[PDB]
This record gives structure tokens, C-alpha cells and sequence, in this order.
């Protein structure tokens, strides 16, 4: 679903309380200086995401604040909020689980990962758990294509998962621990599983192969 | 110090907080050179 | 002078630099199809209905946004140009609703006329269409956004001509919707003009709803007296009754706009 | 004698020597691998010398288009007209199958930061905005730490490398959109608007970010510039065929034994790349069904063509496909080829920006048709119709996402029409 029209509700309306903490105003000050003077509207995206890292989602009031301090029309922040998919215009769970289901991950049985989470958490795609701890949605390619299947939970990638591995991650999150990002297969990164096939030699030091003129 | 190629040296990101990126962007503000000026406060001015 | 020479179907024409392919065809009496281009708004180039072949070029160019290079032979009636207009018109009508009998734009609709002049005569679309929820933007403009073709003429006009940044596009992809996002009224002294610049019946006059059809009206060219600007208008009448007021182009007085009181 | 067979690259020629992150990636760990060596000397050679090395090296854009890098960067080699000038490094890695740019900013960020400086000085730019996709938060944090080291060490900022040149490196994070990888749509994101591409002209070299001259470059195409200048463009032209020179990062994924990101020489045979580095196709090379060589926008090629095709721009264009980002996706016999390509069309439907009609209304049209082809709920006469719809989208759009959505369908119809028709015959009899 995720309609793209806003209707006022008691818990989401222009009078809903939101304001940047005094620390965030300092962060906003540095953000605006990354762009030429007179083009302060270029800070909408980073400032909008900052308003979401403080709150966890973007209420209609939060968008209005971003417009107010950047001197941008409010309708030009609604466009940004609804166009980019990482902006949450409804509350999400404490841990936003995002399962990649594009073809590279599908070929390596990413549906099993999605099935395991639903049975484990007792939810469906697009639903928040009763305790407000988990939100599940499918997403497109997340970059970690060679380490498929993989999921993103908030700001961490968990890769090379199997139906057993993902359920361990949820147990660790449901207790309070911090699961370690990266693959869970034995490998560390995009390197081949059966040992390295390249870069298995002391890399050459400074000034190797430099041309004569330089 | 001896050449070791069997450990993952990119472990610093295991403990990055929510504000890590914005905190770094705030530290990289005294090194930045002054921005160019369009001549107006905004296109709507 | 600095005039450069370009050819429209082999006919030489001298145009100032910066002229567009669409404007070069006007100089020879040829009007390129269009839905997004308006001569008084910003160039959008997003309806792709003005695609025109350029000789010795494998790619069609957006005639409304492509400046004319020297020595170009613009082919306005080639197979490539005509096959580009059929595809674009076919994509415009894929999700468009079968509302012509109940749509106030019927008879004076650019989508109807350019479908019968530049598009095909049937559909190979065997799916279900999209349905969009209507939006309230005041007591003057009735919105039926299932008919919108995402041409963004209302967005550009509201921001440029009227100086009101209230309209925009929310979402992305096939689900891209034009509106105010929030419940807001686009009440402006020039708000009624978005009715005219909307090529489809998505935006229509609410007072004029359902009262008449374009072919049965009589046009009387008159003057507006609601103020001292003297805006030129057309008084549409039917069987001895005034039905609606329309702008009448006058470059030196009111362009092609009129205020809400006049309308 | 010019080489006839390519591959078997040696570790002394690999530019990205910390691809797997086994060594330290900070400034100390990078200066020991040749980074930031004689950077001041390169800068003082001037822009023409830098552009001369890149131009003669044969480097081509690694973002997917493949335009000659040296010629593109030269459009910025013109006198100033009062406006600033910027380099925009495209790190919006979102092509399904591509992970190469993630391994450069996470394990070799200094190889990219230096490239911004070397590339920026060649263009006369005053800053380098690096647009990193929003989901890469941990990689964008590493790149911010690397940039901080370069500032503190005096390598960038004011008087960069002690060369008298002022330069800044800014990192701007996206908010999640595949379309923001397109060069003009990435600029609109940096300007705070929706990621909707622009028409051309004007080209970014004349009117770009903030309305100023700009050159959008990929992460890989900028991270190899310093090493080309140090070791010369002649060395970089040693590898690959004519007009397809250089070393390329390959992402082998899908139905392979050991999916990996490995650097290899251009023109390396596809069958040699899959077996030498990725452990061969799952179930053996005889179990191969099709391969998407350049990500997802490139048409698939069947096994009958993969046995000899080379992994370079021109060899794959001859096989009715493209090199793209050099992301190889492997599919075996067990794969449902129609369902694997339908999901790619669903990806383009979700990632379409909706600005222009043929892809706003056509990509969602192909998605519906392909959905019924998966079940076979259609008739063979619709296969030719789907071909014409794709040909109507291709070439009539603002950006190349529309073309990238038509090509996957054409490849399936070109090489797997019997699979589609058979699926339809089965559906009719079952529902009879
Ligand atoms: C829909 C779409 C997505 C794209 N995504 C990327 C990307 O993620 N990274 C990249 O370097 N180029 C991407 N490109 C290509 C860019 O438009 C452009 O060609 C490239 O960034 C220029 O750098 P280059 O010279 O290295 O090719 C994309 C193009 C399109 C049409
Ligand atoms: S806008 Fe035009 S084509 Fe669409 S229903 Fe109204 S009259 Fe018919
Ligand atoms: S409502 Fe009318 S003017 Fe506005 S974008 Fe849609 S078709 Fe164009
Ligand atoms: S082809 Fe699609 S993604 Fe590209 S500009 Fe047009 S609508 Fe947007
Ligand atoms: S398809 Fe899932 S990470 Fe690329
Ligand atoms: S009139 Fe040119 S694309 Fe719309
Ligand atoms: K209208």
C-alpha cells in the first residue's frame, strides 16, 4: 500500500510535536555549509534523514520543520519524502528488517530467508509486530549481491544467510545484543569461499612501476 | 607487522552509531574552504 | 546576421540561435504534437509526444527542448516520426479511463484530437487500468486525477505564473500523482487558469460542470470589465444563455490568462 | 606482438590491491600500497598531461555506458566563465548484480579520495561531491574517516599535497533510489529535488550541479586515475584488446559455487572467468542455462554463446548484449528463466522515476504482461506484441532506464521464445 496522500490523524498532523535537538542544529549547520550559498535547498535530503534518525519516522510536522529552516516550500519537501524509499512516513519497528528479493538474491534462495522471518516473528511482509520491535518489507538490490541472500536491519548488512542464520540474528536482537554485521558463512567479505584466487601476494610498496618521467 | 593476509582489518564499522556520519561531517567543517556565492539568498529572492 | 539555416522537410528557414526544433516547424506552418510543452511555461520535455526524426540521426529528439543545430533537416512526417507518435499516444491511453461521455473535456480535448490525428485506431492493452483517488483543491477546480497524464503543466504554472508552490508530484513510477499531498486549497487570483492549460479533463471548471459541450457553444469575443486591465475574453453562449467565460489571447494585455472574478 | 589471449592477471598489475579488505584501509595502510605517492608531481604536470595519460590509456567509463573517459573529462578543460566547477563521483551502486563500487569505498577509500583530487585537478574542479547510495551507511562512514585523514595530513583541502591547489571532498548520501545513479538524476538529488533525470542538452559539462559545469564519474573510473598517471597510460593499455583496454572488477554471482568480486583483465573469456575465480557453474559448466553479463540492464545470452564470448565492450556488443558494470549473473537449468527476468522487470517498475511517459506507462505495462507469461496466462500472439512495446519504450525516453528495461525482455524473447510458448500451451490444456 503506502498511499501517497496525507490525511490528518490525531497521531500525525501539522501540530504533532517535533523539533531538532540542540545538538542536531549544529549538525544541520555543518550540512548547509557543504553547498554553495544561495543553494541551501540542496540540504533537504540530509536534513530530512537527520529528522528521521532523531524520530525514527517523518511526521508531517517534521517535514514542515525541514521546510521552515531551509526556506523551502513545504510541497518541495513532501516531494522528497515520498520519492525516496528510505523515508518512513509511518512509524516502523525498532528494527526495520529489509529482505532483498531481486533476481541475484532470488537465485540463491532468498525466499527461504523471507519465509524463516515470517514464521519466526509471526508476521507478514509489510507488518509490524505487536511489540513494535520488527518491521518486515522486501526491497530491491542492496549492493551486497555476491553475498546473497542478505538482509538489511537498520544500518547493517547481514549476508550469506541461511534459514537458520537469520533466525539467530532475530534472537540476538530480541534479547538486546548487537549482532555483528557482515557475512555469516565463514568468509569475511566478497572474497571467494574456497580460498583466495587473487591478491595472495605481498602488495608492492610505494613507487612500484612508476613511469620514468614522473 | 609481518605480512598477514588472513584477518579482516575492516572491523571499525561494527560499532558505528546512528550519528556517526553526521558527526564526521561536523568535524570536516574547519578544513573546508569557503563556498562560492550565487549572489542571492535563493532563487526565490 | 547571426541567423542559422535549418530545413523543415527540405524547406529552408532562417532561425535565431537557441530556437527549438518545435519553434522551427512553426515558422513553416507545421505544429508538432504536444502535451507538456506550453509556450508560456518552462520546458518540461516529459510527455515525449513531440519526438521528431532528424535526418541522418538514428535517435528521435524532443522537439520542444532540442535547440536547432545548423543544417538540420527536420523530418516531421517520416515513418520514424509517425511510429514514435503512435507509441507515445498508446502509452498515454493505456491507463486513461473511458470517461469521454461523462468528461467535461470531451469535444475540446487535446488527448482526443491528437489520438485521432497522430495515434492508432485501437488498443492492444489487455490489462487492468490504474485508478487514482480524487483531490479537493477548492470550490472552483474539480479534480478527477484518473484522467491526469502527468504533464506537469499545472505544477509549472502554479510555481511560475502564479508564484504559488502548492502543487507537485508525490510518489514515483506509475503511481506518480499530482496534487498538494496534504488537504489544501489552491485558491489564487489566477487559479482558474489551470483548467485551460490542463490538456485532459483532470482539471475542469466546477460551476461549468456538465452544462454544455464545446460544439454547441457560440463564441462572442468581448472585453472583461471586472477590473481596469481590460482582459480579452470569449463569452461562450448556448441558446441565448451565457455558459462560461474563456481567455482570449492578447500579447500586450493579459497573455492568455484571466483572473477568477473574470472567469 | 599484440596479445591474442587475455586474462591470468598478476597481483603486481591489479590496481585494487586491498579489494578483499585483508590489509589496513586507513592512511597508514594505503601509503604502504602506493597510494598518495608523487601526487604533487602529478598535479604540477597540469591538466593536459593528466588528461593525456587517461586519453591514451584507453580507459572507458565503468558505470555502464562505457564512454571514453579521457574524452569526457576533456569537456571541462575550458576557461572559467565565473561559475565554480565540480566533479561528482557516482557511488550510487544500484544496478542489480553490481557490488564493485562497494568494495572500493569500504576497503580502498584513499584510492578514491586521491582519484577525486587527480581527476578534479585535470578538470579544474574546486570540489568533489561523492554521491553514495543511502543504504551504504557503514561504507559512507569509512569514506568520511578517510577524507578526515587526508585533510589532517594536508593531502586535500587548502594547498593540497603542497601543490598550491585548493580542493574539497564532500560526501552526500542518497535516500534510496536506483534512478539516482543516472548522471543527470544524481545531480538533481544533490540539488535537493526529486531524482528525475534531465534532458540533454545542456550537458553537465556546460550546465550541471547548481547550474555549474560538472563531470559525473563512476567510483571505479576515478579510483584508477591516480594509478594510470603514476604507471602511465601505456601500461594500462597493455591489457585487453584495442579500444577495450584496462583491468575490470567482476562481480560473479547467482548460480555459481563461489560468488566473488575479483579483478581481472579486460577481454577475459567468460567461461574462463566463471571457472577460474567463482568455482565454476553450480552442477558443472554443462548445467548452465543463461548468463546476464553486465548486470541486469544487459540482455541475457544463452550457453551456446557464453562458451566463446569475451568480457569486453565490443565482444559483448557483437553478441547482442553489453558489458555494463561487468556484473555476471549466472543461471542454471533449475532456474525459471521467465520468472527470473520477470522479477527484473518488477525491479524497473519500482525504480522508475515516473517523469516521462514511455517508461512511466510502459515499464508497468511490460511488468503486467511478463507476470502472465510466468503463469502462461497469455497467447503466443502477445510475444510479438511485447517486443513492439519494448521497442516503443527504447529510444523514446529521457534516460537510459527505459532502454535498460526493454533490453532484458528482448533477450528473453530472442533466445527463449520456445520456453514462453511452451508455458502457454501448458496453461491452455490445464485450464480446459
Ligand atoms: C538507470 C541508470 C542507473 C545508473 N546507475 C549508475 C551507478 O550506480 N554507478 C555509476 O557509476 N553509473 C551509473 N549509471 C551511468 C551514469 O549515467 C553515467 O553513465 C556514469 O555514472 C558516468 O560515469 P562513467 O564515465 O564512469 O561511465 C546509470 C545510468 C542509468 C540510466
Ligand atoms: S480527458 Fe479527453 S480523452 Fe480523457 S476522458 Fe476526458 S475527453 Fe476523453
Ligand atoms: S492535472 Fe492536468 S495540467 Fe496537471 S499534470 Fe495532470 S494533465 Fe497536466
Ligand atoms: S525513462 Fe523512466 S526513469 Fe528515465 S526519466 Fe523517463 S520516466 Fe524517469
Ligand atoms: S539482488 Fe540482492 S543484493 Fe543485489
Ligand atoms: S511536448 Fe516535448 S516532450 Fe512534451
Ligand atoms: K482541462
Amino acid at each position: 500500500g503506502a498511499l501517497f496522500v496525507h490525511r490528518d490523524t490525531p497521531e500525525n498532523n501539522p501540530e504533532t510535536p517535533f523539533d531538532f535537538t540542540p545538538e542536531n542544529y549544529k549538525r544541520i549547520e555543518a550540512i548547509v555549509k557543504n553547498y554553495p550559498e544561495g543553494h541551501k535547498a540542496a540540504a533537504v535530503l540530509p536534513v530530512l534523514d537527520l529528522a528521521q534518525r532523531q524520530n525514527g519516522w517523518l511526521p508531517i510536522s517534521a517535514m514542515n520543520k525541514v521546510a521552515e529552516i531551509l526556506q523551502v516550500p513545504p510541497m518541495r519537501v513532501y516531494e522528497v519524502a515520498t520519492f525516496y524509499t528510505m523515508y518512513n512516513r509511518k512509524p516502523v519497528g525498532k528494527y526495520h528488517i529489509q529482505v532483498c528479493t531481486t533476481t541475484p538474491c532470488m537465485l540463491r534462495n532468498s525466499d527461504s530467508i523471507l519465509e524463516a522471518i515470517q514464521k519466526k516473528l509471526g508476521i507478514k511482509v509489510g507488518e509490524t509486530t505487536p511489540d513494535k520491535l520488527f518491521t518486515l518489507i522486501e526491497v530491491e538490490c542492496l549492493g551486497a549481491c555476491v553475498n546473497a541472500p542478505m538482509v538489511q536491519i537498520n544500518d547493517n548488512y547481514y549476508e550469506d544467510l541461511t534459514p537458520k542464520d537469520i533466525e539467530e540474528i532475530i534472537d540476538e536482537l530480541k534479547a538486546g545484543k548487537i549482532p555483528k554485521p557482515g557475512p555469516r558463512s565463514g568468509r569475511f567479505s566478497c572474497e571467494p569461499a574456497g580460498g583466495l584466487t587473487s591478491l595472495t601476494e605481498p602488495p608492492k610498496g610505494p613507487g612500484f612501476g612508476v613511469q620514468a618521467g614522473l | 607487522e609481518p605480512f598477514d593476509n588472513t584477518t579482516y582489518k575492516n572491523l571499525q564499522h561494527h560499532d558505528y552509531s546512528t550519528y556517526t556520519f553526521l558527526d564526521l561531517n561536523l568535524d570536516l567543517s574547519k578544513f573546508r574552504m569557503p563556498q562560492p556565492s550565487s549572489g542571492r539568498e535563493s532563487p526565490r529572492h | 546576421s547571426n541567423l542559422i539555416e535549418v530545413f523543415v522537410d527540405g524547406q529552408s528557414v532562417m532561425v535565431e540561435p537557441g530556437t527549438t526544433v518545435l519553434q522551427a516547424c512553426e515558422k513553416v506552418g507545421m505544429q508538432i504534437p504536444r502535451f507538456c510543452y506550453h509556450e508560456r511555461l518552462s520546458v518540461a520535455g516529459n510527455c515525449r509526444m513531440c519526438l521528431v526524426e532528424i535526418e541522418k540521426a538514428p535517435k528521435v529528439v524532443a522537439a520542444c527542448a532540442m535547440p536547432v543545430m545548423k543544417g538540420w533537416n527536420i523530418l516531421t512526417n517520416s515513418e520514424k516520426t509517425k511510429k514514435a507518435r503512435e507509441g507515445v499516444m498508446e502509452f498515454l491511453l493505456a491507463n486513461h479511463p473511458l470517461d469521454c461521455p461523462i468528461c467535461d473535456q470531451g469535444g475540446e480535448c487535446d488527448l482526443q484530437d491528437q489520438s485521432m490525428m497522430f495515434g492508432s485506431d485501437r488498443s492492444r492493452f489487455l490489462e487492468g487500468k490504474r485508478a487514482v483517488e480524487d483531490k479537493n483543491i477548492g470550490p472552483l477546480v474539480k479534480t478527477i486525477m484518473t484522467r491526469c497524464i502527468q504533464c506537469t503543466r499545472c505544477i509549472r504554472f502554479a510555481s511560475e505564473i502564479a508564484g504559488v508552490d502548492d502543487l507537485g508530484t508525490t510518489g514515483r513510477g506509475n503511481d506518480m500523482q499530482v496534487g498538494t499531498y496534504i488537504e489544501k486549497m489552491f485558491m489564487s487570483e489566477l487559479s482558474g487558469n489551470i483548467i485551460d492549460i490542463c490538456p485532459v479533463g483532470a482539471l475542469t471548471s466546477k460551476p461549468y460542470a456538465f452544462t454544455a459541450r464545446p460544439w454547441e457553444t457560440r463564441k462572442t469575443e468581448s472585453i472583461d470589465v471586472m477590473d481596469a486591465v481590460g482582459s480579452n475574453i470569449v463569452v461562450s453562449t448556448r441558446t441565448g444563455e451565457v455558459m462560461r467565460i474563456l481567455p482570449r489571447m492578447h500579447e500586450d494585455i493579459n497573455e492568455e490568462w484571466i483572473s477568477d472574478k473574470t472567469r | 606482438p599484440k596479445k591474442t589471449s587475455f586474462g591470468s592477471l598478476k597481483d603486481e598489475d591489479r590496481i585494487f590491491t586491498n579489494l578483499y579488505g585483508r590489509h589496513d584501509w586507513r592512511l597508514k595502510g594505503a601509503q604502504s600500497r602506493g597510494d598518495w605517492y608523487k601526487t604533487k608531481e602529478i598535479l604540477l604536470k597540469g591538466p593536459d598531461w593528466i588528461l593525456g595519460e587517461v586519453k591514451t590509456s584507453g580507459l572507458r567509463g565503468r558505470g555502464g555506458a562505457g564512454f571514453p573517459t579521457g574524452l569526457k573529462w576533456s569537456f571541462m578543460n575550458k576557461p572559467s566563465d565565473g561559475r565554480p566547477k565540480y566533479l561528482v563521483v557516482n557511488a550510487d551502486e544500484g544496478e542489480p548484480g553490481t557490488c564493485k563500487d562497494r568494495e572500493i569505498i569500504r576497503h580502498d577509500p584513499h584510492k578514491l579520495v586521491e582519484g577525486c583530487l587527480v581527476g578534479g585537478r585535470a578538470m579544474g574542479a574546486r570540489a568533489a561531491y561523492i554521491y553514495i547510495r543511502g543504504e551504504f551507511y557503514n561504507e559512507a562512514s569509512n569514506l568520511q574517516v578517510a577524507i578526515r585523514e587526508a585533510y589532517e595530513a594536508g593531502l586535500i583541502g587548502k594547498n593540497a599535497c603542497g601543490s598550491g591547489y585548493d580542493f574539497d571532498v564532500f560526501v552526500v548520501r542518497g535516500a534510496g533510489a536506483y534512478i539516482c545513479g543516472e548522471e543527470t538524476a544524481l545531480i538533481e538529488s544533490i540539488e535537493g529535488k526529486q531524482g528525475k533525470p534531465r534532458l540533454k542538452p545542456p550537458f553537465p559539462a556546460d550546465v550541471g550541479v547548481f547550474g555549474c559545469p560538472t563531470t559525473v564519474a563512476n567510483v571505479e573510473t576515478v579510483a584508477v586515475s591516480p594509478t594510470i598517471c603514476r604507471r602511465g597510460g601505456a601500461w594500462f593499455a597493455s591489457f585487453g584488446r584495442e579500444r577495450n583496454s584496462g583491468t575490470k572488477l567482476f562481480n560473479i554471482s547467482g548460480h555459481v559455487n563461489n560468488p566473488c568480486t575479483v579483478e581481472e583483465e579486460m577481454s577475459v573469456p567468460l567461461k574462463e572467468l566463471i571457472e577460474k575465480h567463482a568455482g565454476g557453474v553450480t552442477g558443472g559448466w554443462d548445467n548452465l542455462l543463461a548468463v546476464i553479463p553486465g548486470g541486469s540492464s544487459t540482455p541475457l545470452i544463452p550457453k551456446s554463446v557464453c562458451e566463446t564470448v569475451l568480457m569486453d565492450f565490443d565482444a559483448l556488443i557483437q553478441a547482442q548484449t553489453g558489458l555494463g558494470t561487468a556484473a555476471v549473473i549466472v543461471m542454471d537449468r533449475s532456474t525459471d528463466i521467465v520468472k527470473a527476468i520477470a522479477r527484473l522487470i518488477e525491479f524497473y517498475k519500482h525504480e522508475s522515476c515516473g517523469q516521462c511517459t514511455p517508461c512511466r506507462e510502459g515499464v508497468d505495462w511490460m511488468n503486467k504482461v511478463m507476470a502472465r507469461f510466468v503463469r502462461g496466462d497469455a497467447r503466443p500472439a502477445e510475444i510479438d506484441s511485447l517486443w513492439e512495446i519494448s521497442k516503443q519504450i527504447e529510444g523514446h525516453t529521457i534516460c537510459a532506464l527505459g532502454d535498460g528495461a526493454a533490453w532484458p525482455v528482448q533477450g528473453l524473447i530472442r533466445h527463449f521464445r520456445p520456453e514462453l510458448e511452451e508455458r502457454m500451451q501448458q496453461f491452455a490444456q490445464q485450464h480446459q
